[PDB]
């Protein structure tokens, strides 16, 4: 055979960026996602209202959160 | 335009054209270094980046080489692509574009890297040096720019298609069948080029003995001999050549190296003597032009020479067959001589 030309085309980009580009890092940045989502998860625990809502949720390690202080023993 | 191949059961081609367009033709020095170093650059189809990225694509490499007579334009690829290599190299002698933009950007640096590389061996400049007091301005231009005769674009322009005409150039090739190389440079762009003379002239090039140049250069000290040499007498200098550098002498641990540079019409028998000290070098090149003022037998080298012929013209494309039978012996009469180096501590051509 003979190949007298080449039978070939462009690719999708931006200039900075391709297809190709985010095809290969697409796993790691949904990977970057959950962990960015951990990070911020692990940093607003003593916040009250993901407290109750979220982190206590938790199958086994929920009623560690919460401690039971009665009712008349607090000033507020 | 002849159209010389061969074929082989192999994988990988190559196809080269050799053009008449060293520094033997060229009108002004250099001229001939900036077209060589100007070869594969921008076609008015398409750019330098666009044909090396989609050869690379398709696997192969080009080259231009230039020596004294010829320029030499390869071509190495994968056997299945010579249509498009013989395009390239048909686009390439045609139609470059030949702008002022590139000749200063690309062109320059490499010609000067060139020149400082070959500048910074003291065998070249003793090996050109001698060229230059053997020919005076027929072979003997100098082969690399340097910047003494300035060179414009327009002269480039004028000696390339001064040099690029058809009846000039020839092709060749290894790897290739001769019947689909021949009808691939047919219905090309090779075949419209402009049928000009050819260049080459075949009586002998008018050479002077008894001259001597001595050049002043900080490093390592050469000392050369070189006779300029018939077509009827290449044969015993080559034998003199394969036989004064190897181990049937006595005197190749003296000589550094020796060859005959061989040529259509004639040729130049060369021998550099190179050291660090150069007490040495004179006693050294003493030595040996005082050895070889006597009678030398050449006959015990015949076999060797015919081995290291058959060796050196295996991948050349300009097969001289020369008969090595007629020799049985040498006799030094008159040489040119150039000194390159510690130039105060070496030999005279009345001393040697």
């Amino acid at each position: 055979a003979y190949t007298s030309h080449l039978s070939s085309k462009t690719g999708l980009h931006f200039g900075r960026l391709s297809l190709r580009s985010l095809t290969a890092y697409a796993p790691n940045l949904m990977l970057w996602g959950g962990a960015s989502m951990l990070g911020l998860f692990v940093f607003t625990e003593g916040w009250p209202k993901f407290q109750d809502t979220l982190y206590k949720k938790i199958p086994l390690l929920g009623p560690t959160l919460e401690d039971h202080t009665p009712p008349e023993d607090k000033p507020n | 335009l002849t159209v010389s191949a061969r074929d082989a059961p192999t994988k990988i081609s190559t196809l080269a054209v050799k053009v008449h367009g060293g520094s033997r033709y060229a009108t002004k020095d250099g001229v001939a270094h900036l077209l060589n170093r100007f070869n594969f650059q921008n076609t008015n189809t398409r750019s330098a980046l666009k044909l090396v990225r989609e050869s690379e694509l398709l696997g192969g490499t080009f080259k231009s080489t230039l020596d004294r007579e010829y320029i030499t334009l390869k071509a190495t690829f994968l056997k299945d692509d010579l249509p498009y290599y013989v395009n390239a190299l048909a686009d390439v002698l045609y139609k470059t574009a030949f702008k002022p933009h590139e000749l200063t950007e690309s062109v320059l640096p490499a010609a000067r890297y060139d020149y400082a590389v070959a500048e910074q061996c003291p065998v070249k400049s003793a090996e050109d040096q001698l060229y230059a007091i053997t020919f005076r301005k027929g072979l003997g231009n100098p082969l690399l720019y340097d910047g003494v005769e300035r060179v414009s674009l327009q002269d480039i322009k004028d000696f390339a298609d001064k040099v690029y005409t058809k009846e000039n150039l020839e092709v060749s090739g290894e790897n290739v069948v001769e019947a689909d190389l021949k009808r691939f440079v047919d219905e090309s762009l090779l075949s419209t080029l402009p049928a000009g003379k050819s260049l080459v002239s075949k009586s002998e090039p008018k050479f002077f003995l008894g001259e001597e140049n001595r050049v002043r250069f900080i490093g390592d000290s050469v000392a050369a001999i070189g006779i300029p040499v018939n077509k009827a007498s290449l044969a015993q200098y080559e034998v003199l050549a394969n036989y004064l550098t190897s181990a049937l002498s006595e005197l190749s641990g003296l000589i550094s190296s020796a060859k005959l540079d061989k040529f259509t019409d004639g040729g130049l028998f060369t021998l550099f003597v190179r050291d660090q000290d150069s007490a040495v070098v004179s006693s050294n090149i003493k030595k040996i032009v005082a050895d070889l003022k006597k009678g030398k037998d050449l006959s015990p080298a015949i076999n060797y020479t015919k081995l290291k012929n058959a060796v050196q013209n295996e991948s050349v494309s300009s097969p001289i067959e020369l008969n090595f039978d007629a020799v049985k012996d040498f006799k030094l009469g008159k040489f040119n001589y150039v000194a390159v180096g510690d130039v105060s501590n070496l030999p005279y051509l009345d001393e040697l």
